[PDB]
């Protein structure tokens, strides 16, 4: 009960050849430790299931000096493994930015913001890339794509959560184990003694950036604005 | 609202919701929704 191909996409035409679960991922890297610049294969890879979610929602963990175009051939190659290769080409990448832990606004401008940016994300079908963790203005875009994903038609629009690994307090049990780690199961309550934010469950897929530092910050912003500038380029679209 | 202060409207406009359905203004308790207005805080002039 587990993919073992991948249909990827070739780089001038219209896709490329089914590359297996084994193949493919080489060329996303990670950092044992801070020091290592070259570094390891990553390894850690596949789909966490959360609490109360009916979907599961694949992860990856790529490196900091990793290509962005690898992992938009990973989103592009698992919405071809998910939804065939037929699927709804974007028309708009719409990023969120804000800030995490002081996200302290009043209730009215609150609605106001989440009202204009549900009809935006309703109107628009449009890819959004937020911060991957449960805090803040993230929680708050996962609550209008989770209030927007009840009825979702065929085509879910893709949530792409980019964080950085080593701030992830479950990242530890999801690096231990098999290469596809298909069945993760990922614990929200769990309480990790260097890290101290969790993943939120509502995102569709998770990058996690390595540069091999624990509890250091602003590390998954460059691979960030370029995957975004890369799938502008790609599927000719504003961001 | 723009200034930022907020206890001093969140102390008033309960009584200024009692006072409004007692003196029958809808387009005041129109207006007082919204800016946290708590419907089921109010309390009543005399006591039971
Ligand atoms: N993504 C995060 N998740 C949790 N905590 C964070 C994050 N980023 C920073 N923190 C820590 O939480 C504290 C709160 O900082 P904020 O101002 O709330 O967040 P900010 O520092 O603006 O982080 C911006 C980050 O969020 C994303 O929107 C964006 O990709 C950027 O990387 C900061 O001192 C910081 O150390």
């Amino acid at each position: 009960v587990a993919a073992k191909t991948l249909l990827i996409e070739n780089e001038d035409g219209k896709g490329s050849t089914r590359m297996e679960v084994q193949d493919f991922m080489k060329r996303f890297h990670m950092h044992a430790s801070e020091d290592d610049k070259t570094g390891s294969p990553s390894t850690a890879w596949g789909t966490l299931r959360f609490p109360t979610k009916e979907a599961t929602a694949p992860y990856l963990r790529l490196s900091v000096n990793d290509d962005p175009e690898d992992a938009l051939l990973f989103v592009k190659a698992m919405l071809a493994q998910k939804y065939g290769e037929t699927y709804d080409r974007p028309s708009l990448i719409l990023s969120v930015t804000g800030g995490a832990r002081n996200f302290t606004l009043p209730p009215r401008l609150e609605t106001a913001i989440a009202k204009g940016l549900r009809l935006a994300a309703q109107r628009t079908n449009a890819w959004v890339v937020t911060g991957g963790t449960n805090t803040g203005v993230m929680k708050l875009t996962g609550q209008i794509m989770e209030a927007l994903s009840k009825t979702q038609s065929h085509f879910i629009p893709p949530t792409i959560g980019i964080a950085t690994y080593g701030v992830i307090i479950g990242g530890d049990d999801m690096t231990r184990g098999e290469p596809p780690k298909i069945g993760l199961e990922y614990e929200m309550h769990k309480k990790d003694p260097p890290k101290t934010t969790p993943l939120d469950d509502n995102h569709n897929l998770f990058l996690l950036v390595d540069d091999g530092s624990t509890n250091k910050f602003g590390k998954e912003i460059k691979f960030r604005a370029a995957f975004e500038n890369a799938a502008g380029q790609a599927f000719a679209a504003p961001v | 609202s723009k200034n930022g202060q907020h206890n001093e409207i969140a102390a008033c406009i309960n009584d200024n919701l009692m006072a409004a359905m007692m003196h029958n203004k809808p387009h005041f308790v129109e207006l007082y929704l919204g800016f946290d207005a708590k419907i089921y805080e109010l309390k009543p002039s005399e006591e039971v």
